[PDB]
RNA sequence: UUCAAGAGGGCGUGAAACCGUUAAGAGGUAAACGGGUGGGGUCCGCGCAGUCCGCCCGGAGGAUUCAACCCGGCGGCGGGU
RNA sequence: CCGACCCGUCUUGAAACACGGACCAAGGAGUCUAACACGUGCGCGAGUCGGGGGCUCGCACGAAAGCCGCCGUGGCGCAA
RNA sequence: AAAAUGGAUGGCGCUGGAGCGUCGGGCCCAUACCCGGCCGUCGCCGGCAGUCGAGAGUGGACGGGAGCGGCGGGGGCGGCGCGCGCGCGCGCCCGCCCCCGGAGCCCCGCGGACGCUACGCCGCGACGAGUAGGAGGGCCGCUGCGGUGAGCCUUGAAGCCUAGGGCGCGGGCCCGGGUGGAGCCGCCGCAGGUGCAGAUCUUGGUGGUAGUAGCAAAUAUUCAAACGAGA
């Protein structure tokens, strides 16, 4: 039921949304895996370029 | 903060702000945009027209970077070099007339809209508008096109 | 031989009683606190003869008297003697109260200090 | 016995409805209610006078340092030729 | 002594021969996200935003804080 | 001109009215009107960071000549106007002409309220019904986080009871006494599973009913002795 001249809108929600949600909380300790792996490779190729 | 609403403040009131007469029942109109070609045919025709019908033709397969040009005008062109190239120029009075590139500075297309200070100016660019060709000679310049 | 304030005036109160709630000597879930009636076919907010009586603003009390007591002097809540010192000026105005969960052994300092500083005392005989 | 059984084996504290007893008071228009006064009890404070306190001036009594003014040191406020 | 019919709710209209209600304690009912419109408050200003990622802290705090040829790929805006 | 429970000028009752009609003086009383006090809101382009007054644009710093006048103008009684100063006083016309680090009583142009938490203090004048509903102020309250009270406490915290003392228009709160046995609160900000009389509400418990209704289908018990506190 509309009311007094606002915009016309369509919200993609008339399926399950709910149970397929997606939390980014684990947004710290994937940037930390990442540096123990990224050190660690440069260490294993020791003088060799890091990037590649 | 539920502490500055107004849910707070309707605690004895015995409706929390919804009538007696009528209540604030569940979907009382419809459910979404629906009813405007039945009763609420007028909302969509006073505040909402043109959203019947149908027009035009059809574009498949759409690529929006065919279509692209980035658009200036003539007001917004010396800001794109520093300070030392328009004061240099308009002096030691050799035919200087500066050269500037829009394609760097990320436009395509040059617009006729304002006006701009007698200085020999060189323009280099893709597409030209047919005023904005008039006003750089008038001032005493050129125009140069590239691929 | 009792601290005398500054003034005396006399105060006069418009109403004595209390306001109770309605419907509160039938029952017992129902209390003696005012709670505002909302009904539609209630008559102490239609205001009929012979009925609980409502407060409003007009009640509202005088204001060279408001918290004061009948002893011309207002009244202050205190824990210690650092806060006390605070009430030296105002000797003639105000009065102390010291509060329910002091020990014994510290009452008879803070009693000894206003004695002196002429500060009266509100409740100067409580534990012993 | 234990500080404590007014902590006694489903024993921390221990509300209300509902009951038993004791103290007071009352009783033929069911009870309860609002405003206004009266009477009686329970407690608070009299004081077993409550005569409240403070400034300056006058009087009679006694008393011991300083200040008034000078000198020495110390500290601070202000100044503008 | 005078006054004075039981509360809630529907209703043009309730003291009702209109429904609910023996009594007490505890629980109990206008929320969270996503998008929009406007009003207010703060900051920068034809510009303004790092939210994704990377450089520094082992993370006691703190899954924070600071920083970036990313400094603008890009989005909203400056032209219909 | 006749109705069914006994029956209503409101009732008792009234006939030189307490009846019917026209009229007088006196009198009674509503939250209305008038006078006053107390509370809140609204309006004053209100007022006060420190000096002038209730009639109509005010103030000094400033040179060459100096007084008896000014202000030689409406039976209009006019904002402008005239006898509470106009040249007063002190030394010797001539001169002084300090003057409030304080004159002298209601304007002091030296700085200031006992008031000045300016989100404050003061003054005037008018108004106040209220459902659904909309807004504001809440030093009304409940649980927890961050800071802060050189906070409270086994010489007794929370909670609970109270013919006790008191406050606020109210929400609610502070003291006093008893019990009890270990933690709790006030201020500035933050946040929320935040305030019940009900919903043939949910869970538990308790009453009147009530020492009541009842312990009635199928023929039937009696006498003595024994164990045993006890038939
Ligand atoms: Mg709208
Ligand atoms: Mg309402
Ligand atoms: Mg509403
Ligand atoms: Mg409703
Ligand atoms: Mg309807
Ligand atoms: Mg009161
Ligand atoms: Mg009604
Ligand atoms: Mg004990
Ligand atoms: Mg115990
Ligand atoms: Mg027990
Ligand atoms: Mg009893
Ligand atoms: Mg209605
Ligand atoms: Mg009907
Ligand atoms: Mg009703
Ligand atoms: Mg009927
Ligand atoms: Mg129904
Ligand atoms: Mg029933
Ligand atoms: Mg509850
Ligand atoms: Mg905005
Ligand atoms: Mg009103
Ligand atoms: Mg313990
Ligand atoms: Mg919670
Ligand atoms: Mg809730
Ligand atoms: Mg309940
Ligand atoms: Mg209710
Ligand atoms: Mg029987
Ligand atoms: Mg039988």
């Amino acid at each position: 039921a509309p009311s007094r001249n606002g915009m016309i809108l369509k919200p993609h929600f008339h399926k399950d949304w709910q149970r397929r949600v997606a939390t980014w909380f684990n947004q710290p300790a994937r940037k930390i895996r990442r540096r123990k792996a990224r050190q660690a490779r440069a260490r294993r190729i020791a003088p060799r370029p890091a990037s590649g | 903060p539920s502490r500055l609403r107004k849910t707070r403040k309707l605690r004895g009131h015995v409706s929390h702000g919804h009538g007696r007469i009528g209540k604030h029942r569940k979907h009382p109109g419809g459910r979404g945009n629906a009813g405007g070609m039945h009763h609420h045919r007028i909302n969509f025709d006073k505040y909402h027209p043109g959203y019947f019908g149908k027009v035009g033709m059809r574009h498949y397969h759409l690529k929006r970077n065919q279509s692209f040009c980035p658009t200036v005008n003539l007001d917004k062109l010396w800001t794109l070099v520093s300070e030392q190239t328009r004061v240099n120029a308009a002096k030691n009075k050799t035919g200087a007339a500066p050269i500037i590139d829009v394609v760097r500075s990320g436009y395509y297309k040059v617009l006729g809209k304002g006006k701009l200070p007698k200085q020999p100016v060189i323009v280099k660019a893709k597409f030209f508008s047919r005023r904005a060709e008039e006003k750089i000679k008038g001032v005493g310049g050129a125009c140069v096109l590239v691929a | 031989a009792a601290l005398r304030p500054l003034v005396k005036p006399k105060i006069v109160k418009k109403r004595t009683k209390k306001f109770i709630r309605h419907q509160s000597d039938r029952y017992v879930k129902i209390k003696r606190n005012w709670r505002k009636p909302r009904g539609i076919d209630n008559r102490v907010r239609r205001r009929f003869k012979g009925q609980i009586l409502m407060p409003n603003i007009g009640y509202g009390s005088n204001k060279k008297t408001k918290h004061m007591l009948p002893s011309g002097f207002r009244k202050f809540l205190v824990h210690n003697v650092k806060e006390l010192e605070v009430l030296l000026m105002c000797n003639k105005s105000y009065c102390a109260e010291i509060a329910h969960n002091v020990s014994s052994k510290n009452r008879k300092a803070i009693v000894e200090r206003a004695a002196q500083l002429a500060i009266r005392v509100t409740n100067p005989n409580a534990r012993l």
